Parts: C-alpha cells; structure tokens; sequence
C-alpha cells in the first residue's frame, strides 16, 4: 500500500478475494452446477467469471491468433476499471462481453456490439 | 497431490456417484407417485375453470401475491426462477403483501 | 348451525366433512392413502412489517 | 346433445370425465335436485348428502361431502367435490355413534372446536339417512 | 521393485506348489494350503499381494470397514471369489447356497437405497430384508464353529 | 466378551457400530446436507456426535493447555454411561454439553449450567 497507492492495493485484495472465493467454489460447481449457492455467493462467482474473462487482453504480438489488433492499456484505466467491476457498476452486463478486450470503456463498447448484433 | 489424498478422494467422490445415481431413481419414483396428483388436481380444476371459461370473469381496477416452492433445496433453477417473476411482479406493484408456501 | 357466522370458512366446512367422513370410514377399508390425506404438519408463522414472527403453530 | 356429458371430479381421483349420462341427483342449497339432458346453466353449492347417477345402466348411489355442482351451457354438468363413497361398506354405526357423542361433548367447548363439532354432528344426522 | 529381491516370486511359487491332491495312483494324500498376507492400508497393488493373487486361487478379502459394522468374520463376499468353488463343497449346502450368492450379490447393488425414506416398492424392499437379515446371520462369535 | 463381561462387550459393539455409520453417512451429509436422511439415520447422526465428544475428556497433565481441572472416571460409571447414551436416555441434552466432561454426572451438571 505504501509502493502502489492504498487504493491500487485494496483493489487488488478485492480481486485476490474475489478469485480465491471462485477457486474454493469450484468443487461444488463441477459436481451440482450454479444454481446450488447462496444469493450473495452466487453474486461473487458470478463476478468472478466476469473478472476472469476481464483478465484476457489483446497482445500487439499475437495478433494473428485472434485477429483482434493490440491493446496497451495504462495503469490508471485498469485501477479504476477493476474498481469499478468490483463496486458493481455493471453487474448486468453479460459475461462474453468482458472477454478479450482494453479497458472499460472497450468493455462497454463491446457491450455495445453485441447488443446491436444480438438485438 | 500424494497418491493418498487422490485415492481418498476418488473415494469420497464414487461415494458421491452411488448416491447421485440412488437419489435420481427416489426422485424417479415419487415423480410417478406425484404424476397422480397432479392428474388429480388438473382434470379436478377444469370442472371450476371451464365455468370460469364461460362465465367470463375478467377483474378491473393492495394486492396478495402467494408462491408455491419447496421447504427443502438441491433442485436447482427454481428457486430462483420463481423468485425473479415475484420480482418482476413486484416492481409494479411494492406494497403488495406476499404470503410464501415454502421455506 | 351459524358456522359460516361462528366458525369455519367454506372450504375448511367441507374439510371438516371430510375429516368427519375419514372419521366415520369402515376401519377395514380406512386405508394407509386416507390417513395420508388426513396428516397435517405445516406450520404457519405470521410475520410482521418488521421481518418479526410469532411461534409455528400446529395448523 | 341428447344426453349429458358428466365429469364427477375428487381431489385425489376423478370418477367420471365426460362420459354420457341421463340423470343425476345432488344435494344442493335450495333442496335435491335432479339435473338432466339440457338444465339451465346453474351453480349450485352442494351439501354433504347423496348424489346418484342413473345412466342407460342402473343408478350407482354415493354419499358426498359437499362441493359445487356447475352445468357447464353446452349441458355439460361437472361436480367438483371431495369424497366417493361406496355402496354401503365404508360406514358403520359403531363409528358413528361411539364417536358422535364425543362431539356433541365436544360442542360444548370453546368456540372453534364446537363450531366443528356441530358441523360433525350435523354431517353424522346426514349419514343417518344412508343408514336409512 | 520396493527394493525385494528378483526372484521374490520364484521364493513364492517354490513354496504354495507344494500344496497339492495327489491321484488314487498315489494314494489320495492333500494338502491344502491357506497363506495369509497382510496388505497395507486395503491395497492389492502392492508387489507382494500381486505376486500371492496370481499364484493362489481367490480371496478370502477381509477388510475393516466390514468390521466396524460388526460383521464378524468381515468376509468382503463382493470381492471373495474361489476359482474352485462349486466343485468341492458339501453336496447339502451346495443345494441350498446356490441361490444365496445370488442374494448377496443382488443386495451389494441395492444396499445405498436402505438409508432414505419408505419410497420403494416390495421388488426392492423384500431384497433389502433378505440382505440385512443373511448378512446378519454371518455375524458369530470367534472360536465358534459350525 | 469372556474377559470383560457381555455387558461391555456389546456397549464396545453398539458404539463401534454407530461410529462406523456416522463416518459413512459422512459422505452424504457434507453435499446433501441433514434434509435427506431418515428419523432413525437423523437419531443415529445425533447420537454419534454424542458419543464422539462424550470421549472428550481433560487431562491433569494438560490442565495448562485447557484451564479445567482433571476428571478421571473409574470403569464402572463408564460402562454405564455409554450404556445410558446407547439407549437413548439422554437424547435430550444438546451437544455441547458433552465435550470436555467427565461421567455423567458432570455431564447433566454441565448440561444444567450451560442452560444459563
């Protein structure tokens, strides 16, 4: 906290939390499935696979496996994105849409394409 | 991951698949026991809802709101299926009273 | 006689009836399925506007 | 039509379901009435008594535990009630009597167990006409 | 393997050979062998139960979570088998046993269904009684025979 | 069972058995939960759980380690006691009431005291 800033450390324990809660929940979604939770772990796991599909990015290098062109996303956009998933700004997105992606506003513009496509 | 830990739980978790597998063919039998029940209900409740058909009963104009679930769980996308149309439902209408029939 | 006025709704009325008519059952043919129709256990806690409750009454 | 379409309907099994019929006799409120091939469209709340149907075949003769009986406009009668009721078996005096007197002890209690039991009391006299 | 020697198996195989049914040619002597292996923590993968299973003729598995049940001598009846079997047993309990390997091996498939409810029919509960009630009769005392 | 007396040879029967289906009704429990079993799989479930933390008991060596002075039961009220708790006659009395107790003396003392 005192190297990075208190709120780049507090949002990274959110997201540690927040993965760590998933990989303890794993058994038990392998075995029954998701609807077998409680209503705020269902939230979390929920939130969790949003993360983890927000944790992919476009390499500039690997540009040919994925078609997608590169994505150099600074440091601040990803501090306040994370902040901002982890606050619940944008619980009702669907999850496919954080996947592959830069920053936030990428999230929402995809957000965006899939909404004019899906309709 | 020592060989003793993976043999417990290969185990614990053939222990889960005999008694996934027996819970399966209970539910299986008292879903033919209930098929009777709902018959029952259903060929019962068309004698009061075909009047209800012809008699033409159509309400206009603080409501009660009574749902039907389970007091046990592991049955999975019900309870929070029916819990979202009770939402749905009221949205419209917040100072409704609700009456639950399940735990 | 004022049942409607004194005591039980309609549907409970025919309730009774019913229980009267389990109750007068020829004990050779009062089955296992008609004591399963006459097996009340649910219990009901009115609930106040401040999430209170009162204790599970035996219906 | 000629005829009528009966559905005789039980909370745990339905007898009859749209099988043809000539006559039917129900208890109702305003006294027994008997409902054949064309009625007027009537509902009629049903007091625990007798009903019987008499068809081409003979008159079957059940005791019931009250109900309604609804004529559907296209002379479709439905009757929608609790209990069937044999010929004569599955009621007897001893279980009758031995247990009627407790409830007219009962009905002399407070108020909610005497309502019933009044009620119990008027549906045992009811089935003193099935012991006939 | 786990540091025995080579010829492990040539010391085994020497030894239960010697057991034997000699001809009328002979003179019909027998003997007949049971050797005993202790296993470690319910395991036949080890190098020594491996080597005494492919020279002898079956199992008497024994096992302790039959044990604690109280099923006294805790004969794994599911495992147990005897390549012999049927051929050299009393011909007044061969007529009878017949069916009651049947029984068992019916009710080891069926025996997770008897800790629930009464949600069955007779086709599974009359098979549930007649396997409580003859595993229950294998139950004896020690130093009893019969 | 000629050494120790049938008395205690089937009380050691009766609690080998309810421990051995407690741990395998440890399987279904830990996914299915309590809502699944019987009335006598829910009674055994009980009265294992009973009969486990009745072994409990504190030590005068380890009277630093737990702060409660050393109970030391003789045989004969042991014998007993699990043969109280077998039967059933104190189904009663909640769990916590049993761990770190000596007989069953101290027991229904402490089942008293914790009614507080």
């Amino acid at each position: 906290a005192a190297v990075v800033g208190q709120e780049h450390y507090d949002v990274a324990s959110k997201v540690q939390e927040t993965l760590q809660t998933y990989k303890s929940l794993q058994d038990i979604i392998a075995i029954l499935g998701m609807d077998e939770l409680s209503e705020q772990d269902k939230l979390t796991v929920e939130r969790a696979r949003k993360i983890q599909r927000f944790l992919s990015q476009p390499f500039a290098v690997a540009e040919v496996f994925t078609g997608i062109p590169g994505k150099l996303v600074r440091l601040k956009d990803t501090v306040a994105s994370f902040k901002a998933v982890l606050e619940g700004k944008y619980d009702n997105i669907p999850e496919h849409a954080f996947y592959m992606v830069g920053g936030i506003e990428d999230v929402v513009a995809k957000a965006e394409k899939l909404a004019a496509e899906a309709n | 991951a020592t060989l003793k830990e993976v043999e417990m739980r290969l185990k614990s978790i053939k222990n889960i698949e005999k008694i996934t597998k027996t819970m399966k063919i209970v539910a299986s039998t008292r879903l033919s026991k209930a098929e009777k029940a709902k018959i029952s209900a259903k060929k019962m409740d068309e004698a009061e809802q075909l009047f209800y058909k012809n008699a033409e009963t159509k309400n206009l104009d603080k409501e009660l709101i009574v749902a039907i679930t389970s007091d046990k769980g592991l049955c999975g996308s019900i309870h929070s299926q029916l819990a979202k149309a009770v939402r749905r439902h009221l949205n419209d209408q917040p100072n409704a009273d609700i009456v639950t029939i399940g735990d | 006689s004022a049942w409607r006025k004194a005591g039980i709704s309609y549907a409970a009325y025919l309730n009774v009836a019913a229980q009267a008519i389990r109750s007068s059952l020829k004990t050779e043919l009062q089955t296992a399925s008609v004591l399963n129709r006459s097996q009340t256990d649910a219990f009901y806690t009115q609930y106040k506007n401040g999430t209170a409750a009162s204790e599970p009454t035996p219906i | 039509s000629s005829g009528l379409k009966l559905q005789f309907a039980l909370p745990h099994e339905t007898l009859y379901s749209g099988s043809e019929v000539t006559q039917v006799n129900l208890p109702a409120k305003s006294g027994r009435i008997g409902v054949l091939a064309n009625h007027v469209p009537t509902v009629e709340q049903l007091l625990p008594g007798v009903v019987e149907v008499m068809e081409g075949s003979n008159s079957k003769k059940f005791f019931i535990s009250g109900g309604f009986a609804t004529v559907q406009p296209d002379s479709q009668l439905c009757v929608t009630a609790i209990e069937a009721f044999p010929l004569e078996s599955f009621s007897q005096e001893n279980i009758k009597n031995l247990l009627a007197e407790a409830k007219k002890n009962v009905s002399s209690s407070d108020a909610r167990e005497a309502a019933e039991a009044a009620i119990q009391v008027e549906v045992l006299e009811n089935l003193q006409s099935v012991l006939k | 393997r786990e540091a025995y020697p080579g010829d492990v198996f040539y010391l085994h195989s020497r030894l239960l050979e010697r057991a034997a049914k000699l001809s009328e040619k002979e003179g019909s002597g027998s003997l007949t062998a049971l050797p005993v292996i202790e296993t470690q923590g319910g395991d036949v993968s080890a190098y020594i139960p491996t080597n005494v299973i492919s020279i002898t003729d079956g199992q008497i598995f024994l096992e302790a979570e039959l044990f604690y049940k109280g099923i006294r001598p805790a004969i794994n009846v599911g495992l147990s088998v005897s390549r012999v079997g049927s051929a050299a047993q009393v011909k007044a309990l061969k007529q009878v046993a017949g069916s009651l390997k049947l029984f068992l091996a019916q009710y080891r498939e069926v025996a997770a269904f008897a800790q629930f409810g009464s949600d069955l029919d007779a086709s599974t509960k009359q098979t549930l009684v007649r396997g409580e009630r003859l595993t229950q009769l294998l139950k004896q005392n020690q130093y009893s025979p019969l």
